[PDB]
């Protein structure tokens, strides 16, 4: 685990950018459904569908 | 509030102050806030305006005065300016940490001039009559530069 | 647009009534007393009924004491007040005890468009002729007219005094109006009944019973006390703006709602409550929008919900659904979402608001008591142009018809139906036109008169067998193809108005060709902008006479003068500047021309310059920024919008403060990991203060094998980097942002070595002699001994921002500047003022009262010149505002939280509302107010502008210092007398007695 | 319900569990100094958010089974807060929560429930300054577990590394 | 506070290089808004635990120390309690120090003035006419140092924190445990000559006619935050040079 | 839509109102486009509205009263608005 991180130093790559990707995507999906539920809740989910 | 308005009912209620006839509430900070210190001289500041001015501002912020004020039946609490004919006395009270308390009066300064013979008056009259043109001068000045 | 807007945290209540009653009558007072209002206008009496419907015994007293003591012989005006005064004093004596009417006073106006010759158009709703009452109005309304064919005079524009007692007696009817209907002919406003074939035919006598409670109400007026009322569309001059201030008058307790939320729209509402609202009314404004399912599935849970739940615990006796979004110009290859939208607004959710208060009728099991749906037609079915989907929607509400009987919710609601006349204000310069058709055309508050008939106890029950229309239309069914009868009544001004603008100005250019403009422009009059004049507001001296008559005769003489303190100039420092542009935005609510002046400079937004700018001479106020000429005419219009921005309480702006940013309070944290290998070293920098923290924990080799020397450690510290984290106080009423003692001629060095506090304290200083005649301190010196000139000044904490570099800022090593702590006291902030202005000569005293330190300053500045130690003071108070002291404040619960002013859509401008049935804690503000006190004498041969006469102040404590932050009794003992014995008089109390012994 | 109850109106007080009784009201509890009474109403009120109107009179023990029916398990903001704080503040460095509750789950093999309320009794007696080594930290976890369970009534080769260091 | 150890604020030595830097599940919460979008981000669920991942270029977070000078000054007798002279252990607890010594020193001038229980004063004068025109110099400088200072070092600091900071609140607690005192009561800050000054209002107020009866009089401590601002101003006597 | 009274009008009755109302009307609001465009104005679309007596007379039909009533102001526009020459309205009846 050591010897990994300080490999990673000298490629200059980084090893979370696979989580900051997936965590930003994540929380603009959050907020994305935070849209599409509000008109579920005040279109019905007979009119939206 | 709750407070200051219930000590002021009683020092009327107690000094006999005409029923019918209530003290009307200005509340300064409304606009301003509370200048941890400076608050009793923004609201004497102001209470000078008063006295000069006969000109009693209000709480533009008073939505709904708290029915629990409704007690105090010596005391107003308004909300729109109101142009009088005259203040003749203004009390300045104010209230902080530590329990000290802390209540002014100011007069209507013209109540002094009764106390004074004429000649010495009006010799008072032409006197600041020259002060005022003399800082309307130093005032302008300075502004300016 | 159907986004939520709604909370039941974000209502609004208005109930005080019982307090705006005393405001609105002594607010009659300053009218008469100042001929702002004669025995002519109807104001008089169209504001001594509001007062009247807010009767108490406790008001009565209010006014009995106000007139039995308003002397008349000051003035004819006096003598206005003493008599009509005494007519609500035994009016409001009456009706107290009865319930409380509306009775519309206002005189009935009629459209009238005037076309310049000029070509210029323009409107103006001048008073009708032929009607001048509300009972003129019913009769000429039962008439009908020419096209609709197949007297009490009172002292109203003539003398309102008299009709003041006229407004409690009940002038009963014996001719009733509704007999002035001619037969086969059709009044203005009728109700209407359905026939058994299935229309709607006008019939006479279910249109007599209405007709006449209008008369009645206009008589007498009309009571809705114990109403419960929703009314939703409510703006500013609209259709139901005036429905409300009828709704209010009566009693009514009222929800109304409101889709644009702001202060500017509730310190509106706040102004009908204060004016309208009678005993026992209450009106609640509420965030809403009728597009949102979500927030009609809400409003009226928050209506029908305990007031345990947080809910309202009413329950609705009537609807008024009138709220509507315009739309012009949308055709049929138009219409698309915003009709769409429109349509959800009027139908679908009118239809959700009944679907759900019924759910609320029948859970509670509540059934006789019926809400009355009063839905706003329009005879406008297609008929007028392109107003898009605004047909099939209010044409599909008289289908409210066809289930009232069909379906199950006729007990819980009762349909109303209404018409949108012609009602003028929300295409109103054609009104003049089409009335002379035989038709009428309703201002809003006449529109309001009908509709608000539409409740009248009568009615009611009418309403309650079977649903109504009420065709409050005035015949505009009648005149055929009103379509371009319509578009060519406009079509035909604008031509008029066109004409006259092209025929007016090429012949006045003719004028100029024949006769040149060489000639013609010495008729282009020179017209002249005002400049900024400031002034000093020093008190005004009316003559001997005058103020020897205002004092008891026997003053003179009797009082010694060395021993009356007072006041003789102030200043200030605040969040609004000087004392003068605050006392602005204080009484009169705006910046005049000297205010939006002198508010710009002490903001640095213009400058001055005289010289040559652009070459050309350039003397007055100019750009700060751009350097580009302004006039004190264009400031106004170029700056109020940010000098209005920036000043008074707002959003805390960080660089005010150095950077502190609420939203990041920084903190003291420690970070994340990696794979283990770390011994570790350090560099050649500041070996020299930083070496006593970790102890014998190196693997040293003191053999020279290495070469470059660091003290060689591992895991086991702690350590040097702060953290951040939020925060919630976040508005402060900061000094108008921009605010430079540079402007008022405090050196560069000073700013640089002194606390912002005392800075603000001089500035203060200057201004407080400045404002008092006294333009260089020395001349004090000139009547009075260097060491009789005081200064009893003092703050709350003080240099805040000094015990920030010291106590907080010197141990994270960074340049403080070594003088620190002279500045922290509260000492050595009156200090430089002795330093830079005085050179005055004592021991000289300081009080810090938490927050009465400035009156405790005028206490002992008074008690120190009436002892004779000094004969002129320096008092006052001053305090500045930083994260170690709000957050402080913060913590104990003091200042107010803002985010829960932001779930309560409270405002920035609004936070601070004292005796106020919803606040919540206080704001701090940052500043200074000092004001130089002087023996009287002193002032009447230095010549002074005296301003006050503190002719008391004292300080007072329950005991020890025991427990901080909750107040008490203690002034209370400033009036400490004994009545134990008042049955004799007491001497002393008489002047005339008092001068006999002198 | 008690024991956070308990425990929280320890934290705010600070004093110990034991100086503080159940069946006393906060009411007297305070003292008088009403801002912590408000203080303290609000401490509960962000971890509990259930609460009658006036709590102020209602004694410890009638206060607290109020709360015990509601409040099922979960810990709370401020309770999570507050032990966040403690282990944080006063714990030796790699000495984090993770570490704390699985040696008292390996060491004395209490669950989450019984883990959680060893670590909440922990806060009631937090010691005055940060712990040295793992010991005392392991010392003082395992010295307010005895606490913890009396409160409640629950008693309770190398050659593979030798070269694994050589080529190190 | 040990005088050849102030502490200040710096930073430490250096590794080999690899590292990116990481977090954990505790302080998330007001912690959040120092670095910036500086990640490696994968949002896909291959990895299991959570944390903030991170790199070089931040300042943080461990105080550090180095020596001083000015290091004698007049303590009170070593062991001094409260305790001792009959102060609960709530106020101490509650109470910031100088507070702590202002009220011992009360009921002594009133034992050393025959009046033993305060309210002996009401037997004779009004409750209105007993004043108090104390006052400190900086005054709680124990207190200040919990919120400019100490608040932000993320360690406990008694939330009622700002009320003993004042000045006007140390003469509060001889009112609100000794006295029941009754107005407008004064309280002077002479930064050294309060003392006297407190006399000087304790004077004219009594002569006044205010009050008959007046406590005077002046307090103040020492910690760091006064005697290292005291040192750079060369004010008061460097010790090692002594 | 059937047992839809008024405290049950919601997503299946606002859903309805658009295949009927709004939507026939921007059935014609957008043939006049088309018949706009290419110029034609001599052969105009007639259209024939489904009508019906049932204007809340029947029981809880739902949304389906104001949805065929505000059909009928279908004549308050032919002469009022500009779509006439593209458009024609027949209005027709739902009988039994
Ligand atoms: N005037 C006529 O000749 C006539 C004829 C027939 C019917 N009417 C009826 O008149 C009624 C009363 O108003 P008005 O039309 O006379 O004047 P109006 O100015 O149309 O009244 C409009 C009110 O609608 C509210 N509003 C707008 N959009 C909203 C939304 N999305 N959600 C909630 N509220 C919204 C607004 O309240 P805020 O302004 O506070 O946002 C606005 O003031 C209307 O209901 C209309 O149907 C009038």
């Amino acid at each position: 685990r050591q010897q990994l991180q300080v490999l990673a130093r000298y490629l200059k790559m980084d090893l979370d950018n696979g989580e900051r990707k997936f965590l930003k995507e994540k929380d603009t999906v959050a907020e994305l459904q935070a849209q599409l539920d509000y008109l579920n809740a005040e279109l019905g989910e007979f009119f939206v569908n | 509030d709750k407070n200051e308005s219930a000590t002021i009912n009683e020092m009327m209620k107690h000094l006999g102050r005409s029923e019918g006839n209530p003290v009307i509430g200005v509340f300064q900070k409304f606009l301003t806030g509370h200048p941890k210190g400076a608050a009793g001289a923004w609201m004497m500041n102001g209470a000078l305006q008063i006295l000069n001015s006969g000109i009693i501002p209000g709480n533009r912020n008073a939505d709904n005065v708290d029915k629990i004020l409704e007690q105090f039946e010596y005391v107003l609490y308004p909300s729109k300016t109101l142009k009088t004919d005259g203040v003749r006395a203004v009390s300045i009270t104010s209230f902080g940490f530590g329990q000290k308390g802390g209540q002014a009066i100011v007069v209507h300064p013209d109540y002094l001039y009764g106390a004074i013979t004429e000649d010495r008056y009006n010799e008072y009259v032409a006197k600041v009559s020259a002060r005022e043109k003399s800082a309307y001068k130093f005032f302008h000045n300075g502004m300016i530069y | 647009g159907v986004a939520t807007s709604f909370s039941r945290k974000k209502a609004r209540t208005f109930d005080s009534s019982w307090n705006w009653a005393k405001q609105s009558l002594l607010s009659l007072y300053f009218e008469i007393i100042h001929g702002v209002l004669k025995n002519v206008d109807r104001e008089v009496v169209s504001e001594a009924i509001n007062i009247m419907n807010r009767s108490n015994d406790a008001l009565i007293k209010f006014m009995e004491y106000h007139i039995s003591n308003t002397d008349e012989t000051k003035g004819e005006n006096y003598q206005l007040v003493k008599t009509l005064g005494e007519q609500l004093i035994e009016n409001c004596k009456q009706v107290l005890d009865v319930d409380p009417v509306y009775k519309d006073v206002a005189k009935p106006t009629g459209p009238k468009t005037a076309i310049d010759k000029n070509g210029n158009i323009t409107y103006s709703e001048e008073p009708r002729e032929k009607v001048r009452k509300l009972s003129q109005y019913v009769q000429e309304m039962a008439l009908g007219g020419p096209i609709t064919k197949e007297d009490v005079e009172d002292a109203l524009d003539k003398d309102s005094t008299k009709e003041v007692a006229s407004l409690p007696n009940k002038s009963t009817i014996s001719k009733t109006v509704s007999s002035t209907i001619p037969r086969e002919t059709i009044p203005f406003l009728h109700l209407r009944k359905k026939t058994p074939a299935g229309d709607w035919k006008y019939d006479r006598q279910l249109s007599s019973l209405f007709l006449d409670g209008l008369e009645k109400a206009a008589f007498n007026g009309v009571t809705f006390k114990d109403k419960y009322v929703l009314i939703t569309g409510a703006g500013k001059g609209s259709i139901g703006a005036e429905v409300l201030q009828g709704l209010l008058q009566g009693g009514a307790k009222v929800v109304v709602t409101t889709s644009r939320f702001s202060k500017q729209v509730t310190d509106y509402y706040q102004s009908i409550y204060a004016k309208y609202g009678a005993k026992g009314s209450t009106l609640i404004v509420v965030p809403f929008n009728q597009g949102s399912k979500q927030d009609v599935e809400a409003l009226i849970e928050f209506i029908y919900d305990t007031e345990k739940n947080g809910g309202l615990g009413w329950d609705l006796d009537a609807i008024i659904p009138f709220a509507a979004i315009p739309e012009q110009g949308i055709e049929l290859e138009h219409i698309d979402s915003k009709s769409e939208f429109a349509h959800r607004i009027m139908l679908t959710n009118i239809l959700r608001m009944m679907g759900c208060v019924k759910k609320q009728k029948s859970a509670r099991g509540i059934e006789t008591r019926p809400a009355q749906v009063i839905l706003p037609m329009s005879p406008n079915h297609g008929t007028f142009g392109g107003d898009g989907m605004y047909s099939e929607s209010k044409l599909s509400l008289e289908t409210l018809f066809n289930r009232w009987h069909s379906e199950s919710w006729a007990n819980q609601l009762t349909v109303c139906g209404a018409i949108i006349g012609w009602t003028r204000g929300t295409n109103n310069i054609i009104a003049e036109g089409i009335e002379k058709m035989g038709v009428r055309t309703f201002s809003q508050k006449e529109m309001a008169f009908n509709l608000l008939g539409l409740l009248t106890p009568e009615v009611v029950e009418l309403c309650q067998k079977s649903p109504v229309m009420a065709d409050l239309n005035g015949g505009l069914q009648f005149v055929p193809e009103l379509k371009e009868f319509t578009a060519k009544l406009r079509k035909e001004l604008v031509e008029t108005s066109e004409v006259r603008k092209a025929v007016s100005i090429e012949t006045a250019l003719e004028h100029k060709v024949v006769n040149g403009n060489s000639a013609d422009a010495a008729y282009a009059q020179v017209e002249i902008q005002p400049r900024a004049n400031i002034q000093l507001d020093f008190p005004e001296l009316k003559p001997y006479k005058q103020v020897k008559q205002i004092a008891p005769a026997e003053l003179e003489g009797l009082l010694d003068l060395e021993r009356v303190i007072v006041v003789t100039g102030f200043a200030e420092v605040g969040p609004w500047g000087s004392a003068r542009t605050r006392w602005e935005m204080e009484a009169f609510g705006e910046f005049s021309l000297e205010g939006c002046v002198e508010m710009a400079w002490i903001m640095g937004f213009i400058s001055y310059h005289n010289g040559n700018l652009k070459g050309r001479p350039y003397t007055g106020w100019v750009d700060s920024k751009t350097k580009e000429p302004v006039d004190d005419k264009d400031v106004k219009a170029k700056y109020e919008t940010s000098i209005l921005e920036h000043s008074g309480i707002r959003l805390i702006e960080p660089e005010l403060f150095n950077g502190y940013n609420p939203e990041k309070k920084e903190m003291i944290q420690e970070v994340i990991v990696e794979e283990d290998l770390e011994p570790f070293e350090a560099s050649k920098e500041t070996a020299e203060q930083f070496k006593h923290q970790h102890g014998d924990k190196v693997d040293i080799f003191e053999i020279p094998e290495t070469g470059e020397y660091s003290v060689k450690l591992l895991k086991g510290a702690t350590l040097y980097i702060p953290k951040a984290l939020r925060f919630d106080r976040l508005v402060a009423g900061q000094i108008p942002t921009g605010w430079n003692a540079k402007t008022y001629g405090i050196s560069d060095d000073i700013i640089s070595q002194v606390d912002p506090i005392t800075l603000f304290v001089l500035v203060s200083v200057v201004e407080a002699f400045i404002a008092s005649g006294i333009t260089d301190p020395y001349e004090m010196y000139k009547y009075v001994h260097v060491s009789e000139v005081g200064n009893c000044s003092g703050s709350g904490m003080g240099g805040v921002s000094a015990l920030r570099g010291m106590f907080k800022d010197r141990f994270k090593d960074e340049p403080v500047q070594n003088d620190i702590l002279q500045e922290s006291f509260i000492n050595t902030m009156s200090a430089w003022v002795n330093m830079l202005l005085i050179s005055s000569s004592g021991p000289i005293k300081t009080p810090v009262g938490a927050c009465a330190t400035s009156v405790e300053s005028v206490d002992i500045g008074v008690e120190t010149i009436l002892s004779g130690k000094a004969r002129i003071c320096i008092v006052g108070g001053y305090d500045d505002f930083q994260e170690e002291g709000s957050f402080e404040f913060g913590n104990m619960k003091a200042t107010s939280n803002t985010l829960e002013e932001f779930e309560h859509g409270r405002t920035p401008a609004e936070m601070s509302r004292p005796a106020t049935t919803t606040r919540n804690g206080f704001m701090e503000a940052q500043g200074a107010g000092i004001q130089i006190i002087m023996q009287a004498d002193l002032a009447l041969k230095m010549g002074v502008p005296i301003y006050g006469i503190v002719a008391m102040a004292a300080t007072a404590t329950d005991k020890i210092g025991r427990s901080v932050p909750a107040p008490g009794k203690g002034i209370l003992t400033t009036a400490r007398e004994h009545h134990s014995s008042v049955k004799y008089a007491s001497p002393n109390l008489n002047m005339k007695y008092r001068k006999r012994q002198l | 319900a008690s024991l956070l109850l308990h425990v929280l109106v320890a934290h705010k007080l600070k004093k110990s569990l034991d100086s503080i009784p159940m069946s006393k009201t906060i009411k007297d509890l305070v003292g008088g100094k009403s801002t912590v009474q408000n203080e303290i109403l609000g401490d509960l009120g962000k971890e509990f958010g259930t609460t009658p109107e006036k709590p102020e009179e209602t004694p410890l023990e009638e206060l607290a089974e109020t709360f015990q029916d509601t409040f099922s398990g979960a810990l709370g903001k401020q309770s999570s807060s507050l032990l966040s704080r403690l282990i944080s503040s006063k714990m030796p460095g790699g000495f984090t929560i993770t570490v704390a509750r699985k040696y008292l789950q390996t060491r004395w093999g209490l669950p989450s429930g019984r883990q959680d309320g060893v670590l909440l009794v922990a806060l009631s007696n937090e010691p005055a300054a940060r712990l040295g080594s793992e010991a005392d930290a392991k010392a003082f976890l395992d010295s307010m577990a005895q606490k913890y369970a009396s409160i409640v009534g629950v008693d309770l080769l190398e050659e593979i590394t030798k070269d694994h260091k050589v080529l190190a």
